[PDB]
């Protein structure tokens, strides 16, 4: 449709990123929410935790990548609750899911959950999981 | 929606009526003036507040006069 | 004692945390 | 060389999902099952919040309050002995 | 004769002339009394 | 910035920003509650007004301290 | 086909016009009702496109302007000339421009200005001038003062013939539309006839007066002595003493053994020693090559002959990966309006005014200029500044271009439109980039400043705690260093001595040139410029972009190119207009050649200039500060602001006096800017309805009923004294600091 | 005049841009403009760039109704050309906008009635004072 704010380029239209970013977790419908949060908060914890304790004040010194570590999972725990208000203004207990019902053919697809309070809290939970885990295991990694 | 009046000092000209970018205003036939018409502002609920208008008024004061009133989506100009 | 050791992060950080909180999921509520 | 239907409009306001995918789930399921039985009490919202708040707060103050002078300046305090002031003042 | 005449007495050109003629005067007044702080005639 | 430039400027840059939001990918799925507009013109008078004074006092009295302690006389 | 064609008589000489302001448009000429009349009367004055519709009356305009633009130069560059003849050091300079400052003004002593007469040297009193004639007459060949006063008054022939030349053209024969339309011939002419042969006609000048000369000067002969420029072409006996290659006359150059010429033509590069400049050789020798090279490329286009290349042809035939038809409509679209051709070449003159100053500073062409410091600065600075606000004209002309002379029916482009249909992505990515840039460029100077504010010294982004080494910057200077060795055989030195690697240049006891380290602060600083150029650019592309419509407003091409809003409603729309954008843009420029001039200014002093004791110590003005106190702010404004502002302030009472007072009333204009940047029109409007009762009351009331000035003349009249003020600012410090301290 | 309908009319001949419609026309409303040329010709579209208008009945989405009033007061002024809007709910309900009575806002028509009238001179309006505390205002009386 040309009378729509959009355009058909290269890069936003290839088989190979239509693949690409359709294979993420956050981009499957059919699966519930709960295990693409946790891998989504597995790999958020595991990328953070390096910058802290490659620049944190006290890298220099024998405690530092212990402490820049715990610095990592404090953040996790902040962007949690960034996430459940942002549920709580956002869905309803009895509304219904407001994801697009069609795809781009014209096929009639079930709506995704996840925009949707149990889909949601379910997601936040998962995330807040796997970000704790990921940033134990590369802390682990790291110093063992 | 803000608050378009009409007094009856006006004279009939049409210069609002056709200087209004969102067609608020219209003419209907008067009594009380040499052309026997006079402006009228239904559509007060598509007014956005650009006061053209009033730019385009030839009188000692304005016969039209536009207040500004509570904001919504139409009459904020937004397209998103 | 030792007491600004604890009041000062709790009114520096957790207060504003919580005020922001619910501040927020007041105004955003119809 | 239509582009408006009254029948439907959700062709022509455009609602589709560039990306998304209607496949099957790719996660072995008894992975899954773990990851669901061990992270089911964190699925309710007000729960997971009161205890986000009530955690973040008593470990930053736990944390605050244990820490040694090493870590922190602050706490080591001053070691030089003091100054006198511009007019002498102590 | 008669538009030259009429163009010179536009603004500009007779503020010029004035401001010339006035600045000469006084550049002139202060070379010959080269300074002045009272009125000593009195 | 409050005290010279005005409202039109900011409300396209706003509309472009919102266009950009919208159209990326992976950034679409959180949404807005609040439609995004710039600021009004006596809003935008007030809040570069405050800036001024702020600054003024801020300025003024962290000079005039230091000065006065430095030399104590 | 290309022929000469013009019009006899198009309009006739009198006066009759000159009585009545305002004849060029109607509404002006009916008469005055309010003072708003005569605001407008000088802003439509140039408005050629305005005043009517048909080609042929503006182009012949444009001539006759330009013909009088050129009478005025030539009438300052007599003036000038003039002034160096007569009232002068100039003659005393010449024989120790070392212990000798330049000066070419006199003051008068009616007042007690006297003392603005300072002991410049050489047994006179004047004003110390910084405009670097001095060295470009030295450079001439010029050693005496009745050359300067011919000059003058061929100066003065040439305004006269200029001024002569226009009226000519516009009231006794006026060329048609058809001769300004042939841009292949005018491109020949451009390139062939005004760049070759002129730049070879000054390498002939050169070769036969300027070498002999300097040679002369240089051996250590007297001016008085040297035979004067005619002596050496009726002597050829003088020649062959010099340079005995002339003794075969132009016999090799047509036997193309060109290598006997190899004394007065070289490739040696580098800086002279004895006057701390470049080879004048190397200089006739290139001067030679561009010549060449000019007259080979200006027969390109075909003109009135089958040979030669067609500039539509050029365009419409060409075909590539990324572009495809692209440039099919151009060649009207340029050779229909006169606002397109503004904007470009006005870009292009900006964009190498910028190159002019880089490659100036970095290697000096005259004699004894990189020991003369306030000549460099003032000629950086100025460059500079001009050539920021050429790139600030071609956006407005740009935009006034895509406002009222264009039209998608009769003349349409393929890449404009392809252009104008995704500008909200470029304008998106444009954002995102000044924003990023911004935020890490001050934000690193803000994290050094609350870590040395903190005791944390051990934390900041330093040479000595965490390096951010520009890597890329020190290979290409490294590459520079080494180019002559392998790279460029024929060079038997650098272009430069910029680059990393060499050896040091000193004229008199003063330090010339020496090679420029780059560390951490040169990272920040170029940043720093990135980021402001950036967001100039963002402003004048989205100003220049969303001309016709927005989604806003989807009709702002009806309102026109200058007005100030649309209405209090929609929330408010005040600055839609382009001319918004440029007067928002003005500041950003202003903001970034300030930066640009400050870094110049500390570096230089703090890294290369200085002085050199006989046992071969270097001693800089400012001591080599610059790598620890330019990375944070507070060290900008205590040791550069403070530091170097101890001159100025303590002025009064010397020869200096002046620039102090400048400092001050620069001050006061940049306040009074304010006062018309913070408020409104109502408010004065309400205070003159009270003053014009005050004056009704006593009988003075003038016809001309006074009002307040309009919502773009008072945004106009505020930008142009703010930059006014920072402008003449900037002007006195630099040079009183420049003047006192070296 | 009774309100028209358009079933199945074409549109005009358009690569795309960004300028196009939102999520508010999806969500709360969008405008429909059609219009009749009597020959193939371009013309400039209120979200920049060029279009081409076929020959017959020609249709057009957008966003706003002053880009559907500007598009039409240009065709109107430049091509001669008869044109009407209406505004599209996401039900489905299709509101007939554009000249109600069938003709246009600017001549008389008998018939019409009268909204937003006062008939007294601007100066004859009360002072604030005498409307307060209460949910009227003065130029309302
Ligand atoms: C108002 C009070 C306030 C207080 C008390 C602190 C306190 C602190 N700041 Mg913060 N900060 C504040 C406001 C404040 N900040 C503001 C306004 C800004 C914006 C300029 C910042 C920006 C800032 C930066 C840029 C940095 C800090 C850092 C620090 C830490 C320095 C101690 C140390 O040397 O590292 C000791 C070692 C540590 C890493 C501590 C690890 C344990 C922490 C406390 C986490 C405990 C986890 C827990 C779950 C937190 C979430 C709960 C939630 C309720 C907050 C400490 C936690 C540093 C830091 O945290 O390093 C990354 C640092 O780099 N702060
Ligand atoms: C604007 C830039 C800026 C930057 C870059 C820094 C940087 C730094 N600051 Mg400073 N600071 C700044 C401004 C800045 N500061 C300002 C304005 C203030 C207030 C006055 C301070 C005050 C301050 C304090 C008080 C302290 C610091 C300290 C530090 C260090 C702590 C880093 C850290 O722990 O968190 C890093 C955390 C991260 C989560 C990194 C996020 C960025 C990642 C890498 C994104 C990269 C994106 C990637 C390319 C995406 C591609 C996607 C693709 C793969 C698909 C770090 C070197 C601390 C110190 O002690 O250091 C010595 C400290 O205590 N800063
Ligand atoms: C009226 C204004 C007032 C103000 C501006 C301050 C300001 C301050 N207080 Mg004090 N304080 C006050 C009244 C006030 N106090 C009262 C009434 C009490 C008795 C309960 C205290 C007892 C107190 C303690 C025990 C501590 C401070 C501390 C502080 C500092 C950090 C802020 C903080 O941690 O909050 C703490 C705020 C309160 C406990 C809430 C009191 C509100 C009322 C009941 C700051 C200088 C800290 C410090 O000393 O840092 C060096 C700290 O540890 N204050
Ligand atoms: C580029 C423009 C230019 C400028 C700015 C100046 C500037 C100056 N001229 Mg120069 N001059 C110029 C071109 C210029 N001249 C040319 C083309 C000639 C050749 C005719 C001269 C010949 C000339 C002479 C003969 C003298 C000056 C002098 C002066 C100074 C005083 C002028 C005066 O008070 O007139 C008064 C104003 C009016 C008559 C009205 C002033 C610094 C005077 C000087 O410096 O004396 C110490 C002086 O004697 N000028
Ligand atoms: C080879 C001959 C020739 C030369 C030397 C020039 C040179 C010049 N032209 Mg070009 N021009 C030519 C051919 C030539 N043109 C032809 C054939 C056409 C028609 C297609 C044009 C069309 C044209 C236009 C429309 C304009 C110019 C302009 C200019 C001036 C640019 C200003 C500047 O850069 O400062 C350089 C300054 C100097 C070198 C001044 C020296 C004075 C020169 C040498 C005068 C003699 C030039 C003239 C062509 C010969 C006299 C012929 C006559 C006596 C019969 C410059 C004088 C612009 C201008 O400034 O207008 C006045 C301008 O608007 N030219
Ligand atoms: C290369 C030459 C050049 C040329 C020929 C033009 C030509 C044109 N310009 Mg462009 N322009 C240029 C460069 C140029 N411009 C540059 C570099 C800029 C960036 C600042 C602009 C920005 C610009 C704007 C913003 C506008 C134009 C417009 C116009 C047109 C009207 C001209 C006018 O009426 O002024 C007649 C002269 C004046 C009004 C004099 C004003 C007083 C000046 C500003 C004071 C300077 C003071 C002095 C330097 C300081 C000493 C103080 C002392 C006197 C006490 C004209 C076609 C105008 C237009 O309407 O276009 C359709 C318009 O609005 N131009
Ligand atoms: C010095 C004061 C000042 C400052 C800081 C700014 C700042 C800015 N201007 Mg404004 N402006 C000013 C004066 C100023 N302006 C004036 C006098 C004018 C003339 C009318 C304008 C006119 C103007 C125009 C025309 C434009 C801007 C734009 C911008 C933005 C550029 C993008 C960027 O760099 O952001 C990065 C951020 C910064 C450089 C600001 C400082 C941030 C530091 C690092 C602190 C961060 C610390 C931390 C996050 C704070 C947390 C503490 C808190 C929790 C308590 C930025 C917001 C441009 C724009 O918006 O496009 C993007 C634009 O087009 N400005
Ligand atoms: C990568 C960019 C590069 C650049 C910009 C230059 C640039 C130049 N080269 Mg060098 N050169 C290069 C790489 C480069 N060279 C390489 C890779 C080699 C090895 C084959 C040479 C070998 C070389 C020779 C043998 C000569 C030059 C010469 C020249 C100069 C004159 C150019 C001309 O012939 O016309 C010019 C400075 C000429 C010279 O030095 O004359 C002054 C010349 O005779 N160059
Ligand atoms: C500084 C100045 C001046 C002066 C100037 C002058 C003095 C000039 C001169 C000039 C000249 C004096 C020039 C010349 C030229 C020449 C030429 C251009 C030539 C050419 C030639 C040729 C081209 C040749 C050819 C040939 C050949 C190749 C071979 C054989 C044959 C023949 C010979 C033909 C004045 C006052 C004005 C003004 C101010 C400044
Ligand atoms: C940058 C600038 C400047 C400067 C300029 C200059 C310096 C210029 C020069 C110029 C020149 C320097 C020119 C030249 C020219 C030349 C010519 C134009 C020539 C001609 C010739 C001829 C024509 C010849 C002829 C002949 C003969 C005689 C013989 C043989 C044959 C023949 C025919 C070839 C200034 C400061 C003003 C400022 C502004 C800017
Ligand atoms: C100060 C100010 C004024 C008032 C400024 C005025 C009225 C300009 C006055 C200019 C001169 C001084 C008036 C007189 C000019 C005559 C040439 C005087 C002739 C008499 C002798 C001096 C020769 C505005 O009108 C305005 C409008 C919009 C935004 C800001 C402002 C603003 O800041």
């Amino acid at each position: 449709d040309p009378f729509i704010g959009s355009l058909e380029t290269p890069v936003t239209s290839s088989p190979l990123i239509a693949w690409y970013l359709s294979n993420l977790p956050g981009y499957r419908t059919a699966v519930n929410p709960l295990l693409r949060g946790v891998e989504v908060g597995l790999a958020h914890g595991f990328f953070l935790v390096g910058p802290f304790v490659k620049a944190g004040p006290l890298r220099n010194t024998a405690y530092a990548g212990s402490a820049g570590s715990l610095a990592a999972a404090g953040l996790v725990v902040i962007l949690s609750m960034c996430l459940t208000i942002y549920g709580i203004s956002s869905f309803k207990e009895g509304e219904p899911s407001i994801a697009p019902s069609l795809t781009l053919t014209g096929r009639k697809k079930q709506p995704d959950q996840l925009q949707t309070a149990d889909g949601w809290a379910k997601f936040t939970g998962g995330f807040f999981f796997g970000g704790i885990s990921g940033v134990t295991w590369a802390y682990f990694l790291l110093y063992v | 929606s803000h608050s378009v009046k009409i007094y009856d000092t006006c004279i009939g000209c049409t210069q609002c009526v056709r200087a209004c970018p969102t067609d608020v205003l219209e003419m209907i036939p008067w009594d009380g003036c040499k052309a026997k018409q006079i402006a009228s502002a239904p559509r007060t609920e598509d007014c956005v507040g650009c006061k053209r208008c009033e730019s385009a008024c030839p009188t000692d004061f304005l016969s039209v006069r536009v207040y500004l009133w509570h904001e919504t989506t139409r009459s904020m100009g937004l397209a998103y | 004692n030792n007491l600004p050791s604890i009041f000062v992060p709790l009114v520096g950080l957790v207060f504003p945390a919580i005020a922001m909180a619910s501040l927020f999921l007041h105004i955003q509520k119809n | 060389s239509v582009y408006f239907d009254l029948e439907d409009l959700g062709n022509t306001t455009g609602q589709w999902d560039v990306y998304g995918s209607d496949a099957p789930s790719p996660y072995n399921p008894l992975q899954s099952k773990f990851f669901e039985t061990f992270a089911a009490p964190f699925t309710k919202r007000g729960l997971l919040l009161k205890f986000l708040i009530l955690g973040g707060g008593s470990l930053l103050t736990y944390v605050s309050a244990t820490s040694t002078g090493e870590v922190l300046p602050i706490k080591r305090g001053p070691q030089e002995p003091p100054k006198l002031g511009p007019r002498g003042k102590l | 004769m008669r538009d030259l005449k009429t163009y010179l007495s536009v603004a500009p050109v007779i503020s010029t002339l004035w401001f010339a003629a006035l600045a000469g005067l006084l550049i002139e007044i202060n070379r010959l009394f080269p300074d002045a702080l009272i009125f000593p005639f009195f | 910035m409050f005290l010279i430039s005005w409202r039109g400027y900011w409300q396209e840059l706003i509309e472009t920003l919102a266009w950009a939001h919208e159209r990326t990918p992976l950034a679409n799925l959180i949404r807005w509650r609040d439609k995004p507009v710039a600021l009004s013109i006596v809003q935008a008078r007030l809040v570069g007004l405050a800036h001024f004074s702020v600054g003024y006092i801020f300025t003024y009295a962290a000079f005039l301290i230091a000065s006065t302690s430095g030399k104590f006389g | 086909e290309v022929k000469i064609l013009v019009d006899r008589d198009p309009i006739k000489t009198s006066f009759e016009e000159w009585a009545k302001p305002g004849h060029f448009s109607r509404t002006i000429a009916k008469g005055p009702d309010t003072t708003t009349w005569i605001w407008n009367l000088h802003a439509d004055a140039h408005d050629f496109d305005s005043h009517t519709s048909d080609l042929e009356e503006i182009s012949r305009k444009v001539f006759s302007a330009h013909f009088g633009q050129l009478s005025i130069i030539f009438l300052w560059l007599s003036g000038m000339y003039f002034h160096g003849a007569r009232f002068s050091n100039y003659e005393a300079w010449l024989s120790d421009p070392t212990h000798i400052g330049p000066s070419a003004q006199v003051v008068w002593s009616i007042v007690g200005q006297e003392i603005l007469n300072g002991d410049v040297g050489g047994g006179f009193r004047g004003i110390q001038i910084t405009s670097g004639f001095f060295q470009i007459w030295r450079a001439s060949g010029i050693t005496s003062e009745l050359q300067l006063y011919c000059t003058a008054i061929g100066g003065l022939v040439f305004a006269a013939l200029m001024l002569f030349a226009g009226w000519f053209h516009y009231h006794k024969a006026a060329p048609k539309l058809a001769w300004f339309q042939d841009v292949e011939s005018m491109l020949n002419h451009h390139l062939a006839g005004l760049l070759g042969l002129g730049s070879l006609s000054w390498a002939g000048h050169q070769v036969h007066v300027s070498l002999p000369i300097n040679q002369f000067l240089n051996a250590g002969v007297d001016p008085k002595e040297i035979p004067l420029p005619h002596e050496f072409i009726l002597n050829r006996d003088l020649l062959a003493q010099l340079y005995p290659s002339f003794a075969e006359g132009a016999t090799p150059f047509f036997t193309l053994n060109w290598s006997k010429y190899a004394e007065f033509l070289t490739f040696r590069g580098g800086l002279d020693p004895v006057t701390g400049g470049l080879w004048l050789t190397d200089i006739a020798h290139h001067h030679l090559a561009i010549a060449i090279l000019f007259l080979i490329a200006g027969h390109m286009y075909r003109t009135n002959w089958g040979i030669g290349h067609g500039i539509k042809d050029i365009l419409e035939a060409h075909k590539g990966p990324f572009t495809g038809q692209g440039h099919k409509g151009l060649y009207e679209i340029l050779t229909t309006s006169w606002h397109a051709q503004l904007s470009i070449n006005l870009a292009m003159l900006g964009s190498l005014t910028i190159v002019v100053a880089h490659h100036m500073y970095s290697m000096p062409p005259y004699p004894y200029l990189a020991t003369d410091y306030g000549t460099q600065l003032s000629l950086f600075t100025h460059h500079m500044w001009i050539g920021g606000f050429l790139i600030v004209g071609a956006a407005a002309h740009a935009a006034i271009f895509m406002v009222r002379d264009y039209d998608p029916t009769t003349r349409y482009n393929d890449l404009l439109d392809r252009v104008l249909r995704h500008r909200d992505a470029i304008i998106s990515h444009l954002n995102w980039v000044c924003i990023f840039l911004g935020f890490h460029s001050f934000g690193l100077y803000i994290h050094n400043d609350t870590m040395s504010a903190l005791g944390r010294p051990q934390d900041m982004f330093s040479d000595t705690a965490i390096q951010l080494q520009p890597v890329f910057a020190q290979w290409i200077q490294n590459t520079h260093a080494l180019a002559p060795g392998t790279t460029a055989p024929g060079a038997t030195t650098s272009t430069s001595l910029t680059w990393g690697g060499g050896d040091l240049v000193a004229v008199g006891g003063k330090v010339a040139l020496l090679p420029i380290p780059l560390g951490t602060a040169d990272f920040l600083v170029h940043h720093i410029h990135a980021f402001t150029i950036h967001v100039t650019v963002l402003i004048l592309l989205k100003g220049v972009l969303f001309a016709r419509s927005s989604r806003l407003i989807p009709d702002k091409a009806n309102l026109g190119f200058r007005f100030p809003c649309d209405g209090p409603g929609r929330g408010g729309t005040c600055q839609v207009s382009a001319w918004d954008h440029v007067f928002l843009g003005l500041f950003w420029m202003y903001n970034a050649i300030s930066v640009v001039i400050f870094h110049f200014s500390w570096k230089m002093q703090s890294d290369v200039w200085g002085s050199i004791s006989d046992q071969g110590v270097v001693t800089h003005i400012t001591g080599g500060n610059f790598a620890q106190s330019s990375i944070t702010i507070n060290g900008w404004l205590r040791d550069f602001l403070w530091a170097q502002a101890s001159q100025v302030i303590q002025s009064y009472g010397s020869s200096l006096s002046a620039y102090g007072l400048f400092f001050l009333g620069a001050h006061f204009v940049w306040a009074f800017s304010l006062m018309f940047l913070f408020s409104g029109r109502g408010y004065w409007q309400e205070l003159i309805e009270s003053i014009v009762w005050a004056h009704n009351k006593l009988k003075v009331a003038p016809a001309t009923q006074p009002r307040a000035l309009s919502i773009v003349q008072g945004r106009a009249v505020g930008v142009t004294h703010y930059l006014l003020g920072g402008i003449a600012t900037t002007w006195a410090f630099f040079l009183a600091r420049i003047i006192a301290v070296g | 005049t009774p309100p028209q309908l358009d079933p199945n009319t074409p549109s005009p001949i358009f690569a795309g841009s960004t300028g196009g419609l939102l999520r508010k026309a999806q969500v709360e409303e969008f405008y429909v403009i059609t219009w009749n040329s009597p020959k193939e010709q371009i013309f400039e579209m209120p979200t920049g760039g060029a279009a081409i208008m076929r020959e017959g009945p020609n249709l057009l989405k957008l966003a706003r109704k002053e880009q559907c009033l500007a598009l039409g007061t240009r065709l109107r002024s430049k091509y001669k050309i008869t044109y009407q809007f209406y505004r599209v709910f996401p039900n489905g309900e299709v509101q007939y906008l554009h000249p109600k009575d069938g003709v246009y806002p600017e001549k008389a028509n008998p018939g019409r009635e009268g909204v937003g009238l006062n008939m007294r001179s601007i100066g004859k309006n009360v002072s604030p004072i005498e409307v307060k505390f209460t949910g009227k205002q003065s130029y309302d009386l």
